């Protein structure tokens, strides 16, 4: 049971206004920060729904001033961790009741928190489903 | 954004009266911030928080609850007297709504040990059937996270758990078959009954089934009781969804290693299966791809080329290209290397930086896993060393050198040293160290050394200390290797440079002392070519192919000379008859990884056999001690002695020795059976490789018989001509009986028959027989024990069955009588 | 979900209405209070009626047996109960137990007090030995009181259903009752308890064609039971079977497992309009009243499934250090003959079926667990999956390594390594099935034995078996029969001849290949 290594939803920087990691590989600040800005370098200013770090199969999207993330295996491909990706970009924007910029996660960071939790569970998919998330969480 | 300290603290509040859900919930929110964020709690006043939360369980707010949750697992492991946290997580868990159900299982589950599992249970299977994704898959997840503090608790679950699976919603079902794969198992067995039953089915859950076919991936043969096939009928080896993750998972897999072979509407051998979603948009990068396939990479490989190597080229975008060159490096193999290194050169084009190392280091490294000759492989190299120019470095002084030795050393001496032409010290420590290395240790005959000598001097001025330092030993070696050498070794080494800098004087001063001063017995020595100082494996081939998309020893060789050796060591075995020969038919009386694998070979010395019987103990609930092998014979043999297995705890091999003594005068076969029983000594055992309890009790485990055959007591050889040594053994001894092989239609069949049974190889190659002749003689010959010979001669009469008169003669009485009686 | 069960009709009576069904406290007798205006009990062990009590003229709606006074209370709509003395037969008291019909009466033995439950929305408390006082009276419903049961973790206490939605658990010392439960929600018709030493539970039936369980120690509403497809008439508990046994309007009684609430049986004997249940607090005994009469049924599992190896792996099923659905047990004690010894339980490896019947192997390297029209082999000590095979029934011959199944398919089957033998298949139907080296195989009156050789008919024995067990040399037989034993001889030789020349009858046999030894 694993699928998504880690979500991370990161400034255009790559610093962490968010990560929450369903690996146990990174708990501590640094380590956790330093993960975010690896796989915003690559993955950045080149959108696809693929990119390849750490030999794991990256899973990205953008907005006006975020890079939202799944990391995931690359046994799969980006449609499974995208999946997850869609819910996660979705989720939060109907939670939050603004579309995921900096400014709606910072606006409503226990709504963040909450509805990432909900997404992903120690790595495993938890919810997928971006509406059964929203109703499932409290603001 | 936050200061841990201050909302660690003002949480303590409400431990005391206030409860104020709106305070707490946002002081929780804080707490939740303050780790996301990133920042490391305080343990003092985040063992406070904790107990101060706890009563906040009591009013029942839905955004209340679910800060509870995230907050008490972040905070559990930093925080003390938790326990009473559970209690109010399953007052929130029975109370029906998603957000409650869900969050509170996982929160719950987490805090929650073997003690508290129990209380968990009722809780738990009213959430896991649930067909509501969140309540049932938080179950699910929380019920692998409880098989490490309970197991047992949580496969009362599996009924649970499989009723979930039945459910196609991709969650249910993806959590259900995942966890219970994990929960169930107890022997694969049992794991493949839960695989079965969802296996036929054309699910719409792609999650399932990934997870799935990473169980299945192996072929499964047991899956509900058993069946014909390795069938997985649920994409693995079918392609009843299209999806192309799951039909890459599946398709490389099955290909090489069915999980069922190639249905019409199903590809599970050929090639298809990824080939088909090949042309595809980013999600191509999973399709196009390929490893094994039948019967290997390249057929498939032409496919999918298309997008692999336009994309390569085309994108200089590093997402894209990753993706195409991960799929051309897949669609590669040992053809498709001239192909594979035109697109790697390529590709550097595109991401040119660390990229462009790579493309170099992957060009050789390519020619080298792949072989488009060893010497191309270096010409790479060069390329590679040109190139950079210093992105080569330590490691590759030492591969360089290595792999190069096997071949091409006089080349790349000479490569280097055009190579070393380059740059006179931003060519880094490592290109001299390696011209330095090369022209130390060939000892340059192939091009004159003082090119290289006048490259590698201006070098080390310049450069670090290591390489100035090398430069001083080598000189040293070659000197030793080359007296042809010594004139330059003393120009360079009388200089400031390489010697009398600081390492570099230090090694010198000793070098220099051993070649100017001393013997250079020490010198000659030392140099055994003038080799490097370690010999790695050929590391960066390895390296290269992540990077670029970012001694066994023996004795015997004979059965009887290892068993030989384990009966050498006790001394009764060869105290009482030396070892002729050992079986070359030992039986396992039982079976492997059930209740004891024990393995029987019987051993026939002079006068003497000796069983060795290899005993493992496999009872997981036991271990054993003073564990023999007992022993019936059927014929004459005494049994002298019984050798234990000291202790055969779970899964330990052991072994135990019966001594018998042969007869030597049975007018009846040294074919014999033995009826063997294992007695030990059981001490209870918790399962793990071993553990006794303080007392036990006796107890006796049957094992199969030992069949003892002629062919034990014989080693097979042939004869020249057969009539000589068939007379020379002892006609003394000779006796005949007439036999009748009526299960035997033909004289081939029936020289092997007599040849396996008495051990003996039939002369002149005698077991081919010119098919279906009226007479033949058959010749046998080999060596009984003891060491003496026994040679058989059998006259055969094909009418539509076989006769025979078989004539055998011996040294001894004993051969003569046993083969006779054996053969019929 | 499967359960060893086996219902049969121990006896029926018929007459009017029959409100309430009972078990004698201590005795093999069942009362059934009709609406005959008599009371009726009848010892259905050997069918004797024991006595008969005219209550009233008018419909007598409970009956139950003090048995320590040896005396019987009835409530009828006299608006009485009547005692009476159901040997010396004679009424011992006769009081007016409340203000209408006596719909239940239960009965404490271990205090003097039978409370009853009538339809004057209360319950009375009323004392045999002070010759039928009032002790106490219970005001707490304001509907009629359908169905009175005492708790059997406090006698003291004793719940009540009335249709006014809600079950209410009094305690006696308190006119009021101390707590409501409110467990239905279509009037309450029934409350029991389940019983036992730790069993906190109620039921509550219902009009809405629902039996619901509670937990009165949690509160909750464990489940709800579909019961009948038709207005649940009572609900109650099985003690010892985990199961509910419901009864509606509809004639039909309905079985459903207590762990899953999935259909064990549907029963209808056309008697119908089931308005009762009750169940024996010994258990297997369950008795259930109808309009046009009573029945008292009675319920499967006897008799445990268990053996014993000579590894002392003693197996059953259940039990303690054992879980019904994995599989355990050892036994390496040996204290004293007199006395029970110890359970000895030493822990064993996965399962993946449910133990219709559960064996280790009697010499020590197989286990099998059968189930559900399957057998899974597990390994003596190890247990992990051997083998596999059919068997709706499973039996170990003498061989124990050739086995006798019933794949029922009219043929006794025989699976010698877990593998099918079709070298084996009688010449005679099946019916059913002995073990043992010569298979004994039931058709048409007979008992064939078959020949694990080429199976033909070696003899047929006139009187059919209990069981066949064949001695471990396979030439003696030990037949449990209804003749009582026989042991027989099987020849070897004169089978050998016979066999091959298949003189032996199809359905007759040979009279010679086996000849009757004692």
């Amino acid at each position: 049971l694993y699928t998504v290594k880690a979500i991370l939803i990161l400034d255009n920087d790559g610093d962490r206004l968010f990560a929450k990691y369903y690996d146990d590989t990174y708990p501590s600040v640094k380590e956790q920060k330093a993960f975010e800005k690896n796989i915003f370098n690559k993955t950045h200013r080149t959108d696809s729904e693929i990119a390849l770090l750490e030999g794991l199969t990256v899973v990205y999207k953008s907005s006006i001033d975020l890079y939202f993330y799944v990391i995931g295996s690359s046994y799969e491909n980006e449609l499974m961790l995208m999946a997850v990706l869609n819910c996660l970009f979705d989720s939060l924007s109907q939670m939050l009741r603004k579309n995921v910029e900096k400014r709606a996660l910072l606006e409503n960071m226990e709504g963040l928190f909450l509805a990432v939790d909900e997404i992903v569970d120690g790595g495993v998919i938890l919810e997928s489903d971006p509406q059964q998330v929203v109703h499932r969480v409290a603001l | 954004h936050l200061e841990k300290s201050a909302v660690l603290q003002e949480a303590r509040v409400f431990n005391e009266t206030p409860i104020n859900p709106r305070k707490c919930a946002h002081i929780l929110t804080k707490i939740l911030y303050l780790i996301n964020q990133g920042e490391h709690l305080g343990t003092t006043e985040a063992t406070e928080a904790f107990f101060a939360m706890t009563k906040l369980f009591q009013s029942n707010d839905p955004t209340l609850r679910r800060m509870c949750y995230l907050t008490i697992k972040e905070m559990s492991c930093i925080a003390e007297d938790v326990i009473i946290v559970t209690s109010s997580l399953t007052k929130d868990m029975t109370g029906k709504e998603d957000n409650y159900r869900g969050p509170a299982v996982r929160a719950l589950c987490q805090i929650t040990d073997s003690t508290m599992l129990q209380a968990v249970e009722r809780y738990m299977k009213q959430a896991i059937v649930d067909k509501v994704p969140s309540v049932s898959s938080s179950a699910l997840v929380s019920s692998l996270h409880l098989l490490k503090c309970s197991f047992d608790v949580v496969k009362r679950w599996v009924n649970e758990a499989q009723e979930a699976a039945s459910s196609d919603n991709i969650m249910v079902q993806y959590h259900a078959l995942g966890l219970l794969y994990h929960v169930r198992k107890n022997d694969r067995l049992a794991v493949s009954k839960m695989i079965s039953k969802f296996t036929r089915h054309g699910l719409k859950s792609p999650f399932a089934y990934c997870m799935m076919i990473r169980v299945a991936s192996k072929q499964l043969e047991e899956e509900d009781g058993s069946r014909d096939s390795p069938l997985f009928d649920f994409i693995e080896s079918c392609l009843r969804n299209k999806h192309e993750m799951v039909v890459y998972e599946a398709a490389s897999a099955i290909v090489n290693l069915p999980g069922c072979s190639a249905k019409e509407l199903a590809p599970a051998v050929s090639v298809l299966q990824l080939f088909c979603s090949s042309p595809k948009a980013a999600l191509r990068y999973a399709a196009v791809r390929t490893l094994n396939k039948v019967a290997m990479k390249h057929p498939s490989a032409v496919t999918a080329c298309n997008l692999d190597l336009e994309n390569l080229v085309t994108d200089s975008n590093r997402s894209i290209a990753t993706l195409a060159i991960t799929t051309l490096l897949k669609t590669g193999s040992e053809s498709s290397i001239d192909r594979l290194m035109k697109q790697i050169s390529s590709f550097m084009s595109e991401i040119s930086d660390e990229f462009k190392v790579v493309v170099v280091q992957a060009i050789s490294a390519l020619c080298q896993k792949y072989p488009r000759k060893h010497a191309v492989l270096m010409n790479f190299l060069f390329t590679m060393l040109r190139e950079e120019g210093g992105f080569e470095y330590k490691r590759a002084i030492v591969d360089c050198i290595i792999s190069i030795i096997e071949e091409n050393s006089e080349s790349k001496e000479t490569g280097l040293s055009h190579l070393c032409e380059f740059i006179e010290d931003c060519e880094f420590t490592v290109l001299a160290t390696r011209i330095l290395h090369l022209l130390g240790q060939e000892g340059p005959k192939t091009n004159n050394p003082s090119k290289y000598i006048r490259f590698i001097y201006n070098r080390v001025v310049l450069e670090h200390e290591e390489v100035r330092a090398g430069a001083v030993s080598a000189l040293a070696k070659f000197g030793a290797q080359n007296e042809e050498m010594l004139p330059s070794i003393l120009v360079l080494l009388k200089r400031c440079v390489m010697d009398d800098d600081n390492e570099v004087r230090d090694r010198a001063t000793f070098y220099l002392n051993v070649l100017e001063q001393k013997q250079k017995a020490l010198n000659a020595g030392y140099i055994l070519n003038g080799l490097t100082v370690s010999i790695p494996g050929l590391e960066k081939a390895l390296q290269q192919y992540t990077l670029e998309p970012s001694q066994p020893e023996k004795v015997a060789a004979t059965r009887q000379e290892i068993f030989q050796e384990q009966l050498a060591a006790v001394p009764e075995f060869q105290g009482l008859g030396p070892l002729f020969k050992s079986s070359p038919e030992p039986v396992a009386l039982t079976e492997s990884e059930t209740e004891y694998v024990i393995r029987c070979t019987k051993h026939t010395f002079s006068d003497h056999l000796v069983f060795q019987f290899d005993c493992t103990n496999t009872l997981n609930d036991q271990t054993l001690e003073n564990v023999t092998v007992q022993m019936e014979p059927t014929e004459a043999y005494e049994v002298l002695s019984y050798v234990p297995a000291r202790s055969l705890p779970y899964n330990q091999p052991g072994t135990c020795y019966t001594l018998v003594a042969l007869p030597t005068e049975d007018p009846t076969a040294v074919a014999c059976t033995f009826s063997c029983v294992m007695k030990f000594t059981v001490k209870d055992c918790d399962p793990n490789t071993g553990e006794i309890d303080e007392e036990g009790y006796e107890d006796e485990y049957v094992l199969e018989d030992l069949e003892v055959t002629v062919a034990d007591h014989i080693q097979k050889v042939m004869k020249v001509n057969f009539e000589a040594a068939w007379d020379e053994v002892g006609d003394e001894f000779e006796k005949e009986e007439t036999f009748t092989l009526s299960t035997i239609k033909t004289l081939e069949e029936a020289v092997g028959n007599i040849v396996k049974f008495l051990g003996m190889h039939p002369c002149e190659r005698s077991d081919k027989v010119p098919e279906n002749k009226n007479t033949h003689t058959l010749l046998l010959a080999g060596v009984f024990r003891g060491g003496h010979d026994i040679l058989v001669r059998s006259r055969l009469l094909l009418l539509d069955t076989v006769t025979m008169q078989v004539t055998a003669r011996s040294s001894e009485e004993l051969p003569v009588d046993i083969i006779l009686a054996s053969v019929g | 979900m499967p359960l060893r069960l086996d219902i049969k009709r121990k006896l029926t009576a018929r007459s009017d209405r029959v409100k309430s069904v009972d078990l004698h406290p201590t005795e093999p007798w069942m009362l059934a209070s009709l609406y005959n205006g008599s009371v009726c009990v009848w010892n259905h062990e050997t069918q004797t009626l024991v006595k008969t009590f005219e209550v009233c003229d008018l419909p007598v709606r409970a009956a139950k047996f003090v048995a320590r006074k040896n005396w019987v209370v009835t409530g009828a709509d006299d608006m009485q109960i009547r005692v009476f003395n159901y040997n010396t037969l004679e009424r011992v008291h006769m009081f007016e137990a409340h203000s209408d019909y006596i719909r239940c009466i239960a009965v404490h033995p271990t205090q003097p007090f039978i409370l009853t439950s009538s339809d004057d929305m209360l319950i009375k408390l009323w004392d045999w030995d002070k010759k039928w006082s009032c002790s106490q009276v219970f005001e707490g419903h304001t509907h009629y009181v359908m169905q009175i049961v005492i708790n059997p973790k406090d006698n003291n206490q004793f719940a009540s259903a009335s249709l006014d939605r809600t079950i209410k658990v009094w305690q006696l010392g308190s006119s009021s009752p101390n707590f409501t439960l409110e467990g239905h929600e279509k009037g309450v018709n029934c409350i029991d308890y389940y019983s036992g030493g730790d069993k906190p539970y109620l039921i509550s039936g219902a009009d809405d064609r629902l039996v619901k369980i509670w937990d009165y120690q949690n509160k909750t509403c464990v489940q709800t039971l579909e019961g009948h497809a038709q207005n649940v008439s009572c609900a109650s508990f099985h003690p010892e079977l985990p199961i509910i046994i419901t009864g509606s309007e509809d004639g039909t009684v309905r079985i459903w497992h207590s762990s899953t609430y999935r259909l064990e049986s549907t029963l209808n004997y056309g008697m119908e309009r089931v308005w009762c249940v009750a169940s024996l607090r010994g258990s297997n005994n369950v008795a259930l009243g109808y309009d046009e009469g009573s029945i008292i049924v009675k319920l499967g599992r006897e008799e445990p499934a268990m053996s014993m190896d000579a590894n002392g792996k003693i197996i059953w099923a259940k039990h303690s250090e054992v879980q019904q659905a994995n599989l355990k047990a050892m036994g390496d004690t040996e204290i004293k003959d007199g006395e029970r010894l110890p359970l000895a339980v030493k822990d064993m490896g996965s399962c993946e079926i449910y133990p219709q019947t559960i064996q280790h192997n009697p010499n020590g390297r197989f286990v099998v667990v059968c189930g559900d029209g399957e057998y899974i082999i597990y390994t003596a000590m190890a247990l992990r999956n051997k083998s596999f095979g059919s068997a709706q029934e499973f039996a170990w011959a003498h061989d124990s390594s050739e086995y006798a199944i019933r794949e029922s398919n009219s043929i006794v089957k025989i699976f010698k390594n877990f593998k099918e033998k079709k070298s084996f298949k009688p010449d005679f139907g099946a019916e059913s099935i002995y073990g043992g080296f010569l298979l004994g195989v039931r058709s048409v009156n007979g008992l064939a034995f078959y020949d694990w050789e080429n199976t033909e008919l070696i003899r047929r024995i006139e009187i059919q078996p209990k069981h066949i067990f064949w001695s471990d040399s396979g030439e003696l037989v030990c037949i449990a029969t209804e003749e009582s034993f026989f042991i027989l001889k099987y020849l070897s030789e004169k089978v050998l001849a016979a066999q091959e020349t298949h003189e032996g009858v199809t359905e007759d046999g040979i009279e010679d290949a086996f000849e009757v030894l004692g």
